[PDB]
RNA sequence: UGACCUCAAAUCAGGUAGGACUACCCGCUGAACUUAAGCAUAUCAAUAAGCGGAGGAAAAGAAACCAACAGGGAUUGCCUCAGUAGCGGCGAGUGAAGCGGCAAAAGCUCAAAUUUGAAAUCUGGCGUCUUUGGCGUCCGAGUUGUAAUUUGAAGAAGGUAUCUUUGGGCCCGGCUCUUGUCUAUGUUCCUUGGAACAGGACGUCACAGAGGGUGAGAAUCCCGUGCGAUGAGAUGACCCGGGUCUGUGUAAAGUUCCUUCGACGAGUCGAGUUGUUUGGGAAUGCAGCUCUAAGUGGGUGGUAAAUUCCAUCUAAAGCUAAAUAUUGGCGAGAGACCGAUAGCGAACAAGUACAGUGAUGGAAAGAUGAAAAGAACUUUGAAAAGAGAGUGAAAAAGUACGUGAAAUUGUUGAAAGGGAAGGGCUUGAGAUCAGACUUGGUACCGGGCCAG
RNA sequence: GCCUAGACCGAGGACUGCGGUUUUUACCUAGGAUGUUGGCAUAAUGAUCUUAAGUCGCCCGUCUUGAAACACGGACCAAGGAGUCUAACGUCUAUGCGAGUGUUUGGGUGUAAAACCCGUACGCGUAAUGAAAGUGAACGAAGGUGGGGGCCCAUUAGGGUGCACCAUCGACCGAUCCUGAUGUGUUCGGAUGGAUUUGAGUAAGAGCAUAGCUGUUGGGACCCGAAAGAUGGUGAACUAUGCCUG
RNA sequence: GGCGAAAGACUAAUCGAACCAUCUAGUAGCUGGUUCCUGCCGAAGUUUCCCUCAGGAUAGCAGAAGCUCGUAUCAGUUUUAU
RNA sequence: AGCGUGCUACUUAUACUUCACCGUGAUUGCUGUUUUGACGCUUUCACGAGUAGGCAGGCGUGGAGGUCAGUGACGAAGCCUUUGCUGUAAAGCUGGGUCGAACGGCCUCUAGUGCAGAUCUUGGUGGUAGUAGCAAAUAUUCAAAUGAGAACUUUGAAGACUGAAGUGGGGAAAGGUUCCAUGUCAACAGCAGUUGGACAUGGGUUAGUCGAUCCUAAGAGAUGGGGAAGCUCCGUUUCAACGUGC
């Protein structure tokens, strides 16, 4: 049952498997299926784009705090700053989200520009429009036309300047500080 | 095969001391099927040894740029007189490969006219030798979809379609190709080098910066055509040449003599 | 080529609905071309054989041979013409099935509904 | 395919390579691991040893995103200025004006010190650093600052 | 003499449920074979069988969430996380989640509020109309609470600068679905053949050279195919484009600011214990029993506890398309699949014949010929049949039907044969086959084979 | 030294060599058979089949130390009949790119399950080590010594340079143990120098991907084979026993 | 489970636990079989551990692929010295 | 022609020697003459046992891409055959006969790809073998009729038996048309057949009084209720407001 030096393999194939394989035979029909609901959603609301706008927002995580992607809706507070009420905005294409808030100001920011880029390329119809100014209108894709875009990374020319304490010993004094300061505290209490 | 072909039985081995084989057999009486082997690969009625499976592998993966770089070896190839002969395609009356007509036969809309461009160019003996191959499929492959083959034509390819493929559309062993979408399916039939490949000029053109060359870089993303390991690729004026003449030594007989 | 998706290259489909195609379908099945002659005089090519209609076969052993169609025998896919006959050696005679694609319609039988059919697929009648 | 295999090949043969004394049965020694400890033991002490045992203390719910962590070093930190501007400015790089390498955004967590820079000053901005990969910039003129 | 409450009866007026199908779906209940080279925890498996309940999808779903970031933001699925953290006679084994990329995206509703200057609400009967309903009226329900108003993202009541938006019904189109009708070009010539759909010649059409039929391989004989064109029926508060009639818009809704408020779900949370389950480990969920709350309270923050903070949501009430699943149903298109002992058990009057008391079990079985032209008639025979004849391209196709192998068998011919036969080697005999007078060159030159 | 009888064979296919005789840039017996004669080509010759004779020859398959066995299967014939596919892997090989690599979850596109195109992430690799908190790879020409193919200078030999790789002594990183500088939330920090210790490490990257054979593990798992176990159902027309009515 | 004037008897030719279907192609260190040709190479029944003794793992024996080199320094042998 | 011993000759293994041929391993040379095969040609030497097992090179089968503008109704495929040829072989090709609609070579792809065995599976067929056998229940015979045909049918005559607890005359269970008439003999009636419970075509079962139907028996089982997750279990007037009353 063990022989020669193999890795030790870890097979999970005890139950009764077979009962439950599933082959995408159809991932080729899915896809054209796929698009044909996408051309129909597309013709069904023309010119009128169908994505909303959508905030973007920092990554969490330690490890995703460089990236930044699209969020799910804009904040109240961001609407608020722009002058859009959430009910109004969610019929103009715009997404809402009742549940982010903004702690900083950067996110902020850059939501409102964007809600305000938005807002200057919108033109919104009525009963006085006619089908010619309708029809001078193209469908345009929104995650395109208004993409995440990352902040680019500081490059180029700077002057140096050499603190007196090295980086690593900044960071050695932080985790010492960090690790012992109950106890410290705990002893200047006590004394 | 089917999931239980083989094994809509109840049947139940007799066990020895009945002197027969230990195999499992029908239950019941009143029919012939009663007392019967079954669930044997070796069985009349049993399901067959490993039955297949539809999780099987059907498709494989092939590297992108091994496949472009066959791509761009078959487009070669095409260039190669001999290997469209050997490749079997009548085109000892066309003057020079590769074969590039102009634009008018981007729009041509009429088979007719098609047919009489093909003539024009010297491409129509190869559509007779499709025409003339047309032969009843040996096998039972013609129960299943088959039932004909024939020889493949030559693969038009151009830049603009103003109606060239519907008008070849209709031509036994006519292929038309976008030059934007170029394959090994079409390139090298049955993995043989050397299609007839007619080029109207703009696909000619486009080749350029489809592939990219030394002074223009390739629309396919960081894409560069591949590099040979030989420089000179004919060897025997390698061999035969000043350079590697002047150092050797003089050449002994091309046979032995046999002196024992 | 066939382009649509509601189309069928299956032998084995297409057998199936030529064996059991009802008798309105074998109408249809079992047509014939006209003449030369009515061609021009109708400017319609081929139409469904009719029982009253003349022909002539143009193919097999009874080839030259013209009658009056006497039965469009739809069951068996065959019609039978007026004179032709095989002779059994009990005496007794039995009509000869042609398959209309065989034959050329030399006169037409024609009704109120044959004359709305012919100017329906762009003839004259 | 099948037509290379040696299966076609033990066809005419009567055991089909694996042997009339041993007899090809079904699950001689047990199934999968069966036995480590007492028939297969001459072989997981051979080939696995540290097989069986605990060693350290668990870690209810680990988090793998927190010790996220990409190590770059310093032979490779120049791989991070851009192409088209690397030899202006390691020709061209003063104290007064130093390419500044944002190693984070780059994606690694902590600049190690294996290899050499060139001798010219950068300014390298890092999450972690190394003590000597700290030196060794400092040294060539550069400095590192820290960043969260 | 009458209310009310609770409970009855009626063949009272009008409704509704049950049962079926099985592939997917929501739950309950629940093994063992098996693996551990034995075996009991474990594994198989929170699987099979059993039970209850749906739909075209179901379920889940707009945080009592994830996190620990510079924070994300309903649900679902895929790729990844990851055979990882972890669980495990820490053995065999087993094993998720957060982040990240994508598919699809959609949001909301009650309870808790005095309408209190007016139960403003609703089922039903009766009448009537333009009838998936409107109007009128009368009983009834209902104050032990039916409407409007609000749902925590808020919101209410006052004050406030004013601004921005807007209801419903029919008629024709478009889109969607189904369906009817209509369409290019040889049956020209020769040969073979029973038949031309074969070969050859000359061609034609081609946005049609897919497929099928017709007496053999047919783009051009027929149906179709390709290209479109044009009618009919449907369907859609919850698709738009136009018309047209009513809009009862001091109405409804949003927006800024100030003040006072701001109700928010109990045998529930939570705790102990028991059983089961989970990766969940001093206890992940579920369930039983015991205890049983609170109001900046409550839950969670993956090591039990007390103390102090912090973060994040807001349970014990409810609805909701899409992306996802689909050995079933309905309709289609396909394949490097099988080719009648194969492929479904079933290509056929197959779940048939037949067996079994019963649950159940369950076969074998395709092919004359283009066409029955399925052999008239004569003769021998009791008849079945035979012999002539006849049809057919063929009867070396006669339904005991294409081809018609082997085992086994008859006849004819050849040969051998004292208690087996068969085999190898070698030669004889007999039979069969082969080859140089060559693709010989001009009486001769020369050659081939076997020999001295 | 000389004479003399017989048998089997004749590979090769212009010349080239070594010798010999030299009367000779010629000849020979000297790097493998030629000459001549006869017969035959309706045939002498060869092959096969059948058979006789001589001689030898036990029934195959199987397990087994040992089978013709008085061991087992096999009356005969036809058709069917047994190492497969998949998930994850080891070695090797081929191929593409290469400190990177992998288009195909998805998106674009299409002559529509194809072919063609696109990119973020992610996987693997480029860093290890420790249980962990954590720390994290150049004294030197990326070291010395002995070899080392090849290259350079030579001219037997000899010198120079020596990649891969081998043996050996060192250096660097993590863990373990020891020492403990300036300093300090006075208990932290941990410079510096060490140690018959230890790591699947560094020491001018080698990997990633696809495919093939072979091997591995889980799966019905090369094919056929239990005695059993479990879940849900069907039987008292036989029979056992009670009851009711004859 | 039944039933038993008791034999483990009988419970539809089935009884020291009926019959039917399913789990189920249950597992088998055990028996049987395992399908074309030629060429080249070619074993083991021994070591150690195992509820191990009809079985495995391990080492050995064998094949294949090669790689670094090219007489370098090897040997189932002798001689001489010890 | 025995025993001990010496000598000469002679006999013959797949062994040894020389030579031919096959293959394997090594080895010589081959590009200004390499020259449309350098994965080729060529020189030389040695070697050849083999189960289990490994590897290599080939033969064959179904299907797929390409090619031979391949074969084919003037005969494809299949099958039979001392018609032969090629290959060490797996096998390939071919003459004749039969037959009637498709099929092959080559470069590649792929696999449900090769049978003598498994008390293998399904179908078919032998020897045994014209063999075992067709022997319980006393028993048949003569004549005529019918018929192609009579041991077996019909009629007559006789001889017998069952012997009223029947081989008689009815029924219950069970069968289902077997009943009756006419025709009829392919199969069935283990000989026969003109006969038949066979085969074919028709005909046939008449109720106020005979049964069923109704009653209750052992028992079965709704309702009201009570269990049970539930399939359903209990209970039979039970903790019930119980009359479709007369
Ligand atoms: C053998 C195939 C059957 C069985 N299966 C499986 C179960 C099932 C269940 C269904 O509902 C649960 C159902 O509903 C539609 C259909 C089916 C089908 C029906 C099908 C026959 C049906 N096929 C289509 C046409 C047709 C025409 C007829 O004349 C006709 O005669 C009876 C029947 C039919
Ligand atoms: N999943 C089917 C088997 C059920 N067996 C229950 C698993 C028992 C193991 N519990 C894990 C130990 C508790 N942490
Ligand atoms: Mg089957
Ligand atoms: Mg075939
Ligand atoms: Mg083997
Ligand atoms: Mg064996
Ligand atoms: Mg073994
Ligand atoms: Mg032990
Ligand atoms: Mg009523
Ligand atoms: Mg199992
Ligand atoms: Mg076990
Ligand atoms: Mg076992
Ligand atoms: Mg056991
Ligand atoms: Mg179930
Ligand atoms: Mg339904
Ligand atoms: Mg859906
Ligand atoms: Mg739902
Ligand atoms: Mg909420
Ligand atoms: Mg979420
Ligand atoms: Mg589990
Ligand atoms: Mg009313
Ligand atoms: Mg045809
Ligand atoms: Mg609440
Ligand atoms: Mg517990
Ligand atoms: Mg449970
Ligand atoms: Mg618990
Ligand atoms: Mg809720
Ligand atoms: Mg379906
Ligand atoms: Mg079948
Ligand atoms: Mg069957
Ligand atoms: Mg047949
Ligand atoms: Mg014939
Ligand atoms: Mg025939
Ligand atoms: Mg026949
Ligand atoms: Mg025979
Ligand atoms: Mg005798
Ligand atoms: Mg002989
Ligand atoms: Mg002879
Ligand atoms: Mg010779
Ligand atoms: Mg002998
Ligand atoms: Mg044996
Ligand atoms: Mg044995
Ligand atoms: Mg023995
Ligand atoms: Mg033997
Ligand atoms: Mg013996
Ligand atoms: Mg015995
Ligand atoms: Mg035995
Ligand atoms: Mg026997
Ligand atoms: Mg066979
Ligand atoms: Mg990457
Ligand atoms: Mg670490
Ligand atoms: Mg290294
Ligand atoms: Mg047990
Ligand atoms: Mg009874
Ligand atoms: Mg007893
Ligand atoms: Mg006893
Ligand atoms: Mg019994
Ligand atoms: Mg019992
Ligand atoms: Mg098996
Ligand atoms: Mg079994
Ligand atoms: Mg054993
Ligand atoms: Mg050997
Ligand atoms: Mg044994
Ligand atoms: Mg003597
Ligand atoms: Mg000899
Ligand atoms: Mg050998
Ligand atoms: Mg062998
Ligand atoms: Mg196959
Ligand atoms: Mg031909
Ligand atoms: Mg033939
Ligand atoms: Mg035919
Ligand atoms: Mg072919
Ligand atoms: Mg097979
Ligand atoms: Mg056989
Ligand atoms: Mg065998
Ligand atoms: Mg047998
Ligand atoms: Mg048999
Ligand atoms: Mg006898
Ligand atoms: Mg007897
Ligand atoms: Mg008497
Ligand atoms: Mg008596
Ligand atoms: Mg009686
Ligand atoms: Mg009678
Ligand atoms: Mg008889
Ligand atoms: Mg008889
Ligand atoms: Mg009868
Ligand atoms: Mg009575
Ligand atoms: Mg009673
Ligand atoms: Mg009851
Ligand atoms: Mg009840």
């Amino acid at each position: 049952a063990i022989s020669k030096n193999l890795p030790l393999l870890n097979n999970h194939f005890r139950k009764h498997w077979q009962e439950r394989v599933r082959v995408h035979f159809d991932q080729a029909g899915k896809k054209a299926s796929r698009r044909q609901s996408r051309l129909r959603k597309a013709a069904k609301i023309a010119p009128r784009p169908i994505d909303a706008l959508r905030p973007v927002v920092r990554a969490p995580t330690v490890k995703y705090n460089r990236k930044v992607r699209a969020g799910r809706g804009f904040t109240l507070a961001e609407l608020k700053a722009v002058g859009i009420a959430p009910k109004y905005a969610r019929t103009i294409g715009i997404s809402v989200d009742h549940r982010r808030q903004n702690k900083s100001q950067e996110t902020f920011d850059a939501n409102v520009a964007r809600l305000q880029e938005y807002k200057s390329k919108l033109v919104i119809f009525d009963k006085k429009t006619k089908a010619s100014e309708v029809a001078s209108f193209e469908q345009v894709d929104v995650s395109a036309t208004f993409p995440v875009e990352q902040p680019a990374p500081e490059s180029g020319l700077r002057a140096v300047e050499v603190p007196e304490q090295t980086a690593y010993r900044t960071l050695r004094l932080a985790r010492n500080e960090k690790k012992y300061k109950g106890i410290r505290e705990k002893r200047a209490k006590e004394k | 095969v089917a999931e239980n072909a083989g094994h809509q039985t109840s049947a139940e081995s007799w066990g020895t001391g009945r002197a027969v084989a230990r195999i499992p057999r029908v239950g019941g009486g009143g029919t012939h099927r009663s007392g019967q082997a079954a669930f044997g690969n070796m069985c009349r009625g049993g399901r067959m040894f490993a039955p297949t499976k539809t999780w099987r592998r059907w498709n494989v993966k092939v590297n992108h740029n091994e496949k472009r770089y066959a791509t761009a070896s078959a487009i070669a190839a095409s260039a190669v007189t001999s290997l469209v002969l050997a490749r079997g395609h009548r085109v000892e009356q066309v003057k020079e490969l590769p074969l590039v007509v102009s634009n008018e036969f981007e729009s041509v809309t009429k088979t007719k006219d098609a047919v009489a461009v093909l003539k024009a160019v010297g491409a129509h003996k190869d559509v007779v030798k499709v025409i003339k191959s047309k032969k009843l499929r040996a096998g039972k492959g013609k129960l299943r979809g088959r039932r004909f083959t024939q020889r493949r034509g030559p693969l038009v390819v151009y830049a603009q379609d103003n109606g060239i493929v519907k008008a070849l559309r209709n031509v036994p062993g006519v292929e038309t190709a976008s030059v934007k979408h170029l394959g090994l399916l079409q390139l090298a039939p049955g993995a043989h080098l050397g299609r007839f490949i007619i080029w109207t000029q703009g696909a000619f053109e486009s080749l350029d910066s489809v592939y990219g060359s030394d002074s223009t870089k390739s629309i396919k993303s960081g894409y560069t055509l591949p590099s040979n390991i030989i420089s000179n690729t004919d060897v025997t004026r390698l061999i035969n040449s000043a350079e590697v003449q002047a150092v050797v030594r003089p050449a002994g007989e091309k046979t032995q003599k046999k002196s024992h | 080529a066939k382009i649509s998706q509601d189309v069928s290259s299956s032998r084995s489909k297409a057998r199936k609905a030529y064996f059991t195609a009802s008798s309105v379908e074998r109408r249809v099945l079992l047509s014939a071309p006209l003449s030369k002659e009515l061609r021009q005089q109708y400017n319609v090519k081929s139409l469904p054989i009719r029982q009253n209609d003349e022909v002539l076969v143009v193919r097999g052993s009874k080839k030259g041979s013209e009658g009056k169609v006497n039965s469009v025998y739809r069951l068996k896919f065959a019609i039978q013409v007026d004179k032709l006959q095989k002779e059994k050696s009990n005496g007794a005679s039995v009509p000869i099935n042609i398959h209309p694609s065989k034959v050329v319609i030399t006169k037409l039988h024609l009704d109120k509904d044959r004359k709305a059919l012919i100017q329906r697929k762009g003839g004259k009648a | 395919p099948t037509r290379l295999t040696k299966t076609r090949k033990h066809r005419g043969n009567v055991s089909a390579g694996k042997g009339r004394i041993g007899k090809h049965r079904k699950h001689p020694g047990g199934r999968g691991k069966a036995g480590g400890q007492h028939h297969h033991r001459t072989n997981l002490d051979k080939y696995h040893p540290g097989y069986f045992g605990k060693v350290g203390m668990r870690y209810f719910h680990k988090q793998q995103n927190h010790f996220w962590r990409p190590e770059i070093n310093l032979d490779k930190l120049w791989t991070l200025v851009d192409s088209e501007k690397k030899d202006e400015y390691l020709s061209k790089s003063s104290a007064s004006a130093a390419p500044v390498i944002d190693t984070l955004a780059h994606g690694y967590g902590k600049v190690l010190g294996k290899g050499r820079l060139p001798e010219v000053p950068v300014i390298v901005k890092a999450r972690f650093v190394s003590k000597l990969a700290e030196e060794k910039i400092r040294a060539v003129g550069g400095v590192v600052e820290l960043v969260a």
